């Protein structure tokens, strides 16, 4: 349900 | 962080800062009492 | 939250978003209190009965929101945890009592109209505000009852008196709780509910104007049953730990 966060906040 | 505290802290940028109130803080207000 | 409203743009500056990289959830509520420390419920990191145990390295936090789905894209901003402090004394086995832990931040946030930190009480203040009958706020994107909200939520709860609060359930209370929330004969509603916990109580001081965090979202039986109250941790009660941590590890 939850939208896509940018890939730089995981990494 | 600590009391009273951080300084400028739990002054909202667009309501208290504006003099501008959210529309159910009265009511949080009206329990205190009163204020007069 | 159970009865509550949508919140107004920048109603709640504070109210911050544990959110878990994989899978990516929801986890929790958690107040911001400086540029570089949150604030949330010990029970939202640690909870063995659930086998719940996570690490700085799964959790991130989201600042600024009001949608709870969406990456509000130049409104929030999302940290990484450079550690996470536990109560030493939070009880998980038997009541949850001292359910808080603090969160340092990898690198401080900057403030905006929409990020601002809440203020912690002291003495004086809690004093004068802890009076049953007088009404906090609770804010969140938990549950609705016992769907989920599209925005954040809140709800104006009063304080309770202590023997009532005793008087509702089996668990054993203790002075660093407190519950909030209407009696069966008040005709009102509201609690905080599942994906709640964690997050701020706070009160607005008719002294100085500014608002205050006097409890963290606990635990309650169900969500807005008649005859039942919702728990939080007492804020002041806790305070020292607070200071200690933060001008022991950083500000
Ligand atoms: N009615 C209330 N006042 C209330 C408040 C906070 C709550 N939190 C929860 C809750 C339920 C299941 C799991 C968690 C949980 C457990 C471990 C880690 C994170 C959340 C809850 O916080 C229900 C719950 C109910
Ligand atoms: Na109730």
């Amino acid at each position: 349900d939850f939208e896509e966060i940018p890939e730089e906040y995981l990494q | 962080t600590f009391g009273s505290g951080e300084a400028d802290c739990g002054l909202r940028p667009l309501f208290e800062k504006k003099s501008l109130e959210d529309k159910t803080e009265r009511e949080l207000l009206e329990s205190y009492i009163d204020g007069r | 939250i159970v009865e509550g409203s949508d919140a107004e743009i920048g109603m709640s500056p504070w109210q911050v978003m544990l959110f878990r990289k994989s899978p990516q959830e929801l986890l929790c509520g958690a107040s911001l209190i400086s540029d570089r420390w949150v604030l949330t419920a010990a029970h939202c990191l640690l909870y063995p009965p659930w086998d719940k145990n996570f690490t700085e390295n799964d959790l991130l936090v989201r600042i600024g929101k009001h949608s709870r789905t969406r990456y509000e894209r130049n409104i929030e901003k999302i940290s990484m945890l450079e550690k996470i402090y536990i109560h030493p004394r939070y009880n998980w086995r038997e009541n949850l009592d001292r359910d808080i832990a603090l969160m340092k931040l990898k690198k401080p946030v900057a403030f905006s109209d929409y990020i601002h930190p809440v203020c912690l009480p002291d003495r004086e203040t809690a004093a004068s505000l802890l009076q049953a009958g007088y009404k906090g706020r609770v804010t969140g994107w938990g549950n609705l009852k016992e769907g989920q909200p599209s925005v954040l939520q809140v709800v104006n709860l009063p304080i309770v008196e202590r023997p009532v609060c005793k008087d509702s359930t089996r668990i054993r209370i203790t002075d660093n709780m407190f519950c909030a929330g209407y009696k069966p004969d008040e005709g009102k509603r509201g609690d905080a509910c599942e994906g709640d916990s964690g997050g701020p109580f706070v009160m607005k001081s008719p002294f100085n104007n500014r608002w205050y965090q006097m409890g963290i979202v606990s635990w309650g039986e169900g969500c807005d049953r008649d005859g039942k109250y919702g728990f939080y941790t007492h804020v002041f009660r806790l305070k020292k730990w607070i200071q200690k941590v933060i001008d022991q590890f950083g500000e």
